[PDB]
Parts: C-alpha cells; structure tokens; sequence
C-alpha cells in the first residue's frame, strides 16, 4: 500500500534551523509530486508547495516562498522541509501528502500521519499540581465534583489518572491552555457521590515525560488555612 | 490567490440525517474541486474529486455537486463514522487552496450544565498565585457564557477556558474556566463568582465563596 512517514515531533526554540522529513513506500517514488501542508493549532489546513522529485523542481505558495525549502533525495524516496530559523508562529503540524493528478486536477490522496513542530522560548518544565475541592459547606447536591489544576509545565503533553487509574467513569481531563508566561495549564475534573466525599480518597497522578516527573495529588479541602 | 469559503463553519446532525455542506469560491474552477475528511489527531482523508468523482474506497454516501464558483458536499445517511470536520480545497490554479473546515458535530437535546466553584488551594497561595476555577459539567448545546465577578464587579482580561469534545457515552461538552490573580489581589476581596448563561437554564447561575468563609 502507498505509505508516507513523517519524522518524529519536535520541540524546537526561535532561531533554530529544522529538517523534518516524509519518506515514501508502496509505489514508484519519483513518479509523484509531493506537497507540504500547514496546520495550526485549532485552524485549517494551508497549502505550502511541492516538489517533484523527479526533477527537483518546486513550487511555493506566496506567503511561505523564502519561508522554508522544500527538498526530495529519490534515492531513498524522502522529501524535506526545512527551516533555516524557526519563530514560535511556525508551531504547527505539518504534513506531507502525495500527489495523484485525477479528473484533471491534483488531489491529495495520500497523506504522512503528521509532524508537530513546537516553537517557544519556554524551557522544559514539568507541573505543579494543586487540589479542586469545594468549600467545605458548599455540597448540597447528591454529586460533587473533585479535580486537579496542573499548572506551568512546558512542553505538552501531560497524562492524567485518577486513583492509579481505578477511577474512569466521570472524568474529564481538559485540553491545556498556553498561558502568558509561555507555560501550560489544565484541569481534570471527576464528578463523584457526595456521600463518599468522607469515606473515600481521590488522588490525581499526573505524569510528564519531557521532565520526567510524576506527581500525585490527594485531594481535599483542609478546614482552616 | 483563489479564496474559498466553506459554511456552515459548523452543524450538529443526527446518525441517518442527511447532509449539506457548500463551498463558494472567489472566482470560477470550473469543476477542479476536491472534498477531504479530518478527524482529530488523524490525516486527512481524500473523499471527492473534480466535483463530483468518489475516490476509491470511500463509502457512496458521500456525494459532490457543483461548477464555477459553487459546490456542495452531501453526505446521504450519516453514519457514526462520519462525525468530523470536512475541508474543500480547489485545484483549478496554484497556488492551491483550502476551505477553512466545517465540523460535523452530534445532535441531541439541551443539557443544562452543572455548575461547580473551588477555591484556590492553600499549596498555590504559598507560592503567590491563586487560581479560581469554575466547572460547567455535561452541557449541551456548547454555546456558553461564563462570567467572573469578584466584588461583584465583571472580571475581564484574566482568565481562560477551555472546552472538551463531546463526551463518547452522552454527547455531551463540559467546560472548564480559570481566573488567575496574584495572591496580594486575592487577599484583598471578599467575593468570588462565577455567573453561567446557558439555553438549558431558565435565567443565569451562580457559584460564589467568600474568602475567610470557604
Ligand atoms: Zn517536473
Ligand atoms: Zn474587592
Ligand atoms: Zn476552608
């Protein structure tokens, strides 16, 4: 089957150079052109130019000519993007895609499974963790919520379990927000009977791989402070 | 370059529903139009092309209508696969260039949200800043407005938000909303609220603390 794979995601800081790379199987390499796409996050998908390897010759929309270089090495059937110095505004994920010329057009019919590319001048750092839990005479209901707030870790992601992954129904883990210092935050809440709010422990574990860390986080509510 | 406008920008549509999404173009491609799937996380999927052609493999649900300027994405019995968003992209000229999507999102009934407050926690003050957050749980529609008061004064320019997917099981969204002050401002206010507005509850709710009472 055709196939294109795409390199690993990558964490990059402003002013650095980037190759990323789309290597090809499945089908006759050099008989295809190869386009690159843009896509922020949480917006549309912006076409980026291609190359056919063949002959090496590229195009490029307007807004990214000068911008980047696209490239193809036939040998081994990889095309490249590439950075000479990256901004935080190319923060991104890119995809390569394959060009098949159908019904008098060309279309994009297969596409590499994407490359995130970060770019900050945030320096890795894992989470501090602090507890959710409601005033102590403000459950009324027969439900309470619980949660952890994960705050300044940098990069993404974070992974979140609650009670050593024990408990699963009722959660919702949110998606991070970029705050101003460059740092992400997020929440995960777990809706859970009032009555248990006595008898039962809640402790979040979160885990970051780019820092290495782990912390886990009873949660409470002390009664003074 | 050749601008092209999807809309709606988003729907929410039953399984079985037939549906309708339009592409208008700035000026004339004749029939150089294709149509893409994108779910999150994933690669788009090639559906259409040159208006009206399936590309193999795709399920015959899937069907393209149109020429010069405006075409039309129908999607006849939509099935639970087929919740994602759908991009057209025209290939008439370079540089080539897309829609700006169109979400297929899931239809059910209206969901008042629960509404929860918490204070911020004694670890967090320790270290100068206070979060306050305000969690509006398994509501539906997703159009919401929350608002903080502090002092009974509207809040602006200091907190953020964020929204889940629909839930798996219920369809539904859940929201979460964090007012971030320094300690010095938290200590010096008495009052804090989160006021929510929503087509599900018949006037606002509001989840306040007071600072020394919680
Ligand atoms: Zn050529
Ligand atoms: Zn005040
Ligand atoms: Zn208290």
């Amino acid at each position: 089957e055709v196939q294109l794979v795409q390199s690993g995601a990558e964490v990059k800081k402003p002013g650095e150079s980037l190759k990323i790379s789309c290597k090809g199987s499945g089908y006759s390499f050099t008989n295809y052109w190869i386009s690159w796409v843009r896509q922020m996050p949480g917006k549309g998908l912006e076409w980026m130019g291609f190359i056919d390897p063949s002959d090496s010759y590229t195009n490029y929309a307007p807004s990214f000519q000068g911008q980047v270089t696209i490239s193809a090495d036939k040998s081994i059937s990889t095309a490249y993007l590439q950075w000479s110095s990256l901004k935080a505004s190319d923060t991104a994920m890119y995809y390569c895609a394959r060009q098949l010329y159908q019904g008098y057009m060309d279309t994009f019919d297969s596409w590499g499974q994407g490359t995130l590319v970060t770019v900050s001048s945030a320096s890795t750092k894992g989470p501090s963790v602090f507890p959710l839990a409601p005033c102590s005479r403000s459950t009324s209901e027969s439900t309470a919520a619980l949660g952890c707030l994960v705050k300044d870790y940098f990069p993404e992601p974070v992974t979140v379990s609650w009670n050593s992954g024990a408990l699963t129904s009722g959660v919702h883990t949110f998606p991070a927000v970029l705050q101003s210092s460059g740092l992400y935050s997020l929440s995960s809440v777990v809706t859970v009977p009032s009555s248990s709010l006595g008898t039962k422990t809640y402790t979040c574990n979160v885990d970051h791989k780019p820092s290495n860390t782990k912390v886990d986080k009873r949660v409470h509510h002390h009664h003074h402070h | 370059d050749i601008q092209m406008t999807q809309s709606p920008s988003s729907l929410s549509a039953s399984v079985g529903d037939r549906v309708t999404i339009t592409c208008r173009a700035s000026q004339s491609i004749g029939l150089y139009l294709a149509w893409y799937q994108q779910k999150p996380g994933k690669a788009p999927k090639l559906l259409i092309y040159a208006a009206s052609s399936l590309q193999s493999g795709v399920p015959s649900r899937f069907s393209g209508s149109g020429s010069g300027t405006d075409f039309t994405l129908t999607i006849s019995s939509l099935q639970p696969e087929d919740f994602a968003t759908y991009y057209c992209q025209q290939g008439n000229t370079l540089s080539y260039t897309f829609g700006q999507g169109t979400k297929v999102e899931i239809k059910r009934t209206v969901a008042a949200p629960s509404v929860f407050i918490f204070p911020p926690s004694d670890e967090q003050l320790k270290s100068g800043t206070a979060s306050v957050v305000c969690l509006l749980n398994n509501f539906y529609p997703r159009e919401a407005k929350v608002q903080w008061k502090v002092d009974n004064a509207l809040q602006s320019g200091n907190s953020q938000e964020s929204v889940t997917e629909q839930d798996s099981k219920d369809s539904t969204y859940s929201l979460s909303s964090t007012l971030t002050l320094s300690k010095a401002d938290y200590e010096k206010h008495k009052v804090y609220a989160c006021e929510v507005t929503h087509q599900g509850l018949s006037s606002p709710v509001t989840k306040s603390f007071n600072r020394g009472e919680c």
